RNA sequence: AAACUCCAGUUGACACAAAAUAGACUACGAAAGUGGCUUUAACAUAUCUGAACACACAAUAGCUAAGACCCAAACUGGGAUUAGAUACCCCACUAUGCUUAGCCCUAAACCUCAACAGUUAAAUCAACAAAACUGCUCGCCAGAACACUACGAGCCACAGCUUAAAACUCAAAG
């Protein structure tokens, strides 16, 4: 269920203080955000640590 | 008005619990209160450890006291409960039955807000 | 029956036994994954210290101290000492959201300690002290 | 009607004469305020 | 004139207004079993109205009763009482999935 | 501190599947909002900044839910073109 | 796009013309520059669907009003 | 103030309440009640004493009495809570409204106006 | 219309009829419509009680053989 | 790097500080503000408008006296960076944030959109923003800068607050 919007913004008929202060109009656009690439990180650190540990011992 | 006292007595024996209950009710009567009824919620482990009167309590006995007292006696009874060493916790609240329940017809739907922005073409 | 993710509360008469020991008898492994260090201490059910390891104790210094590889190295060392003193199963209690929060448990598993439960005990004030001011980076 | 209903309830109030009896009766008896609710909206009493 | 013209009437097919599960039932701070149904079993946080499904009034009463019970020693704060974990589930939330 | 131990935020490991147990616990914390609260509690956020953040999140939630509802509404029209060539 | 085939068949049978495809800009207000200097504009336009595919009024009715072409529209 | 044993205004006219148990009498008296019940009784006494036709409540003579009771209650509250700025504003506005009602009543009757002034002890002072 | 009360009542009690609506036929008559017509006919006769009028309409359909499967 | 090393981890005892979730709620108050629990007192006006100066309030910061120490932190000291760094980064510690009694009367005190009653009609409508108007009343405004300034006057304020100009300059300012 979508949160209510009545009595939230500042208008000429709203007596109460504005609950929400949007910097952009609350109007649906004709597009969606582009897919975000995943910030990859290091891989096989566990295997690298095991190999280096055995190098230290040997 | 009508107040209800929630009391958490220490996990003592039956004679000690009876004496503590008698002392507590007598203190209410001495402060001009009409004790309507006495209830026994039972003995149970406290949800959290309570340290009061230099004692660490893990189990206690929950009791309820319903009474009618003047508005100038609640504070005196609270002070008496604090000085009592056999009371782990004690709170005096307005009786829930005093406040009636207003009739509810249903969950009225909330219409979606409209005309929040002008109709000029952006 | 169905596996119970809920812990076997001592009030409940749970039949789960690990090597003849109940849930309340399994030694605890306290992991504190700070933003710059991961300190691991293994203590018995009666609050008796058994092992202790951290990034500084393993040789990592400054920024190197406080990484995932440093955390798992401390876990391996702590598990090794614990197993020498007779620890097999551990109840893991993690306190903090810093780096090496999971690597420390991985190091303990690689050391040879079996984890039977994971508990988060991160201190969350309920409206408490006032933290330091924000950074202007 | 409220006054008449209150008139009968006074007979069951705790006084300084029956205080010991009420305390003993309370210690013997038990009271439970717990009850659970369901998705259908039904009160499930704790049958113990 | 003509009797086939539509008349002025209220909607007869209108369904009754939906009611919350706690509608018409008293909420008491001593009812720990009822209060425990609206808290997180792992953290003890009070669920929002979007999860509980209660109305505005009942959500407020549940919140006040929980806070009163916790401060007076009737209800645990940091976790849900294990004895009430087998009570019927009335919240729309899934943790394992 | 004064509560019982190993009852809060505890997840049991099944068949040694520690990864699943950790993911389940992390998901539980994230859904309850503890993870985000801890991250924001590292530094003190001034009340004016906190109100602005809450207003931004509430506006973002409303827009996202409305956009999601429209997408689910229009997803029925994802079928192939009926009147191809027109 | 559901009755384009039917409407084009109707135009063939009655001997009149039809336009059920995408309406390129300037087909009426700039017809001389596209069809030819001596092109003859229609004397009547019949709309069976006054709305385009974005649920908005078609541009042909506005163009017909500009060019003083009477319109019969559903 | 009315005696604490005085019954509430709601129960002061019910038949059979004059012959009940002492517990019932003190339950329905002013002793086990809030301050609002005492104010209602004080308003009732002033209405009976000063003005006629107590049924009317929109009369300018009853509005002054009701506001005067509120003024006294605010003064009693401020006697203990001297740092209550909100109630201090409420008391001042109530005084100003009462003076405005007195001015209208003086221009309207000047006979019941004198009846109100002596009954409630209020003195009408011309502003500077 | 006046019959909208009857249709709403028959859609609540006795539920929807087994017969599927055939909106293509201009002279289609559903079970609910037949119940409405019988209710109207008995109203033309002049029965006073609305509850008795509803029950008598159900009795007439049972006599005619119309299947009346209540939801409850 | 500096600092601590009277340090760090578990457990137990353990506030005169601040009140996770509820809160996807939109309530109370004239405004400032107000969101842990209980109790008491309590939330002006039967037309509206009506005071920067009358009266009563007024976030944070600041002052005068008496108390409290968890944390944060102007100033200060040290470490680091830099050509310089009196800042941004790290550490430590004050005034201060708390309570009680008085003071000062400030804010981008703004939702920069006055109070009361009413309308959706056509030219609705410079632009943007939160669409355009009617009736009545109070306050204010009329080129920029000088100027949240000088002087005068009032104030428990004495490096202060309120009111508040002029000469000179420009054809712009917005
Ligand atoms: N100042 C008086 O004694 C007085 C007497 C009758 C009416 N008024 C009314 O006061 C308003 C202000 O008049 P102005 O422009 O000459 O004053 P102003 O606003 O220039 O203020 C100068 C003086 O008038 C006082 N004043 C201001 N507003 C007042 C008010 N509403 N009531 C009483 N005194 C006020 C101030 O305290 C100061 O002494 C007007 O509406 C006027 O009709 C004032
Ligand atoms: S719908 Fe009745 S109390 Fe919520
Ligand atoms: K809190
Ligand atoms: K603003
Ligand atoms: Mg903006
Ligand atoms: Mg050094
Ligand atoms: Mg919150
Ligand atoms: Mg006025
Ligand atoms: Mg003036
Ligand atoms: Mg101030
Ligand atoms: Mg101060
Ligand atoms: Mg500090
Ligand atoms: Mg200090
Ligand atoms: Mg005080
Ligand atoms: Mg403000
Ligand atoms: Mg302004
Ligand atoms: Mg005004
Ligand atoms: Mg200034
Ligand atoms: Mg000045
Ligand atoms: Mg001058
Ligand atoms: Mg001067």
């Amino acid at each position: 269920a979508t949160p209510s919007l009545r009595g939230r913004l500042a208008r000429f008929g709203n007596p109460r203080k504005p609950v929400l202060k949007p910097n952009k109009p609350l109007i649906l656009a004709n597009r969606v955000g582009e897919r975000r690439r995943e910030k990859g990180e290091a891989t096989c650190i566990t295997e690298m640590s095991v190999m280096m540990a055995c190098w230290k011992q040997n | 008005p009508r107040y209800e006292l929630a009391l958490i007595l220490k996990a003592m024996q039956r004679p000690e619990t009876a004496a503590t209950l008698k002392r507590t009710i007598e203190a209410l009567m001495d402060r001009g209160a009409i004790v309507r009824d006495l209830e026994n919620l039972g003995e149970r482990a406290l949800p959290y450890r309570i340290s009061a009167h230099s004692q660490q309590h893990n189990r206690g006995g929950y009791f309820l006291v319903d009474f009618y007292a003047p508005t100038a006696a609640v504070e005196s009874m609270v002070e008496h409960l604090s000085r009592d060493i056999d009371v782990i916790r004690g709170n005096i609240v307005k009786h829930p039955l005093t406040q009636e329940l207003k009739e509810c017809e249903g969950i009225v739907p909330v219409p979606l807000a409209e005309k929040l922005y002008s109709t000029k073409k952006r | 029956t169905k596996f119970s993710i809920y812990p076997p509360i001592p009030g409940e008469e749970s039949s789960l036994r690990w090597a003849g020991k109940k849930f309340e008898e399994i030694p605890i492994a306290h992991i504190k994954a700070s933003h710059n260090n991961t300190q691991i201490q293994v203590v018995s059910a009666s609050n008796e210290p058994l092992a202790f390891a951290s990034c500084g104790t393993e040789g990592f210094r400054n920024a190197k101290k406080g990484t995932g590889i440093a955390a798992q190295t401390a876990g391996i060392a702590a598990a090794a000492r614990a197993k020498q003193k007779g620890v097999i199963h551990i109840r893991v209690v993690v306190k903090g959201l810093g780096p090496g929060r999971l690597s420390a448990m991985h190091g303990l598993i690689m050391g040879g300690l079996e984890v039977i439960s994971i508990t988060d005990n991160t201190p969350i004030p309920h409206x408490g002290c006032r933290p330091r001011k924000a950074r202007k980076l | 009607r409220e006054v008449l209903q209150l008139q009968e309830e006074v007979k069951n109030f705790i006084t300084r004469e029956n205080l010991e009896a009420r305390v003993e009766a309370a210690l013997d008896s038990r009271k439970n305020y717990n009850w659970a609710i369901t998705r259908e909206g039904l009160v499930v009493r704790p049958q113990r | 004139s003509n009797e086939d013209l539509p008349i002025s009437m209220e909607n007869p097919y209108k369904e009754p207004l939906k009611k919350c599960i706690l509608c018409g039932k008293h909420v008491d701070y001593k009812n720990v079993q009822l209060l425990s149904q609206f808290v997180s079993p792992f953290t003890g946080c009070i669920y929002g109205r979007h999860i509980t499904g209660l109305c505005g009034k009942k959500q407020k009463e549940i919140t006040k009763a929980i806070k009163r019970a916790q401060i007076m020693g009737f209800m645990p704060v940091t976790y849900k009482d294990p004895a009430y974990l087998k009570d019927p589930k009335v919240c729309n939330i899934r943790y394992r999935e | 501190a004064k509560h019982l131990k190993f009852i809060a935020r505890t997840v049991m490991v099944q068949e040694g599947n520690v990864e699943s147990a950790y993911r389940t616990l992390n998901r539980i914390l994230t859904m309850d909002g503890l993870i985000e609260d801890i991250k924001h509690r590292r530094y003190y956020e001034k009340p004016c900044r906190r109100r602005q953040r809450e207003s931004y999140e509430r506006c973002r939630r409303i827009y996202n839910m409305e956009m999601a509802r429209k997408i689910n509404f229009l997803m029925r029209k994802n079928r192939a073109d009926p009147w191809q060539g027109c | 796009r559901q009755f384009s085939y039917l409407i084009e068949n109707m135009a063939r049978d009655c001997g009149e013309y039809a336009h059920t495809r995408y309406f390129r800009g300037g087909m009426l207000t700039n017809a001389r520059l596209l069809f030819g200097p001596t092109v003859r504009l229609p004397d009547l336009i019949i709309f069976l669907h006054t709305l385009n595919n974005i649920f908005e009024p078609h541009v042909a009715v506005r163009d017909a009003a500009k060019m003083n072409i009477p319109t019969v529209g559903i | 103030d009315p005696p604490p044993s005085t019954l509430l205004k709601d129960y002061q006219n019910v038949p059979g309440i004059e012959k009940v148990d002492d517990v019932v009498k003190r339950l329905l008296s002013l002793e086990m009640a809030n301050k609002k019940e005492m104010l209602k009784i004080k308003q009732e006494q002033f209405m009976k004493k000063i003005v006629a036709n107590p049924e009317d409540t929109r009369s300018l003579e009853a509005r002054i009495i009701a506001l005067s009771v509120k003024i006294r209650s605010y003064e009693e509250h401020l006697e203990k809570h001297r740092k209550d700025k909100a109630h201090k504003r409420y008391l001042l506005m109530s005084i100003d409204q009462r003076k405005k009602m007195l001015k209208n009543l003086r221009n309207t009757n000047y006979d019941v106006f004198e009846k109100i002034c002596w009954g409630l002890g209020i003195e009408y002072t011309f502003p500077p | 219309y006046h019959e909208d009360r009857i249709r709403a009542k028959f859609y609540s009690v006795y539920g929807s009829g087994q017969r599927a609506f055939d909106l293509f036929n201009p002279n289609f008559k559903s079970t609910c419509q037949r119940f409405v017509e019988k209710y109207t006919e008995l109203q033309k006769l002049g029965e006073t009680d609305e509850e008795k009028l509803f029950v008598e309409t159900g009795k007439a359909l049972l006599a005619e053989g119309v299947i009346l499967r209540r939801v409850g």
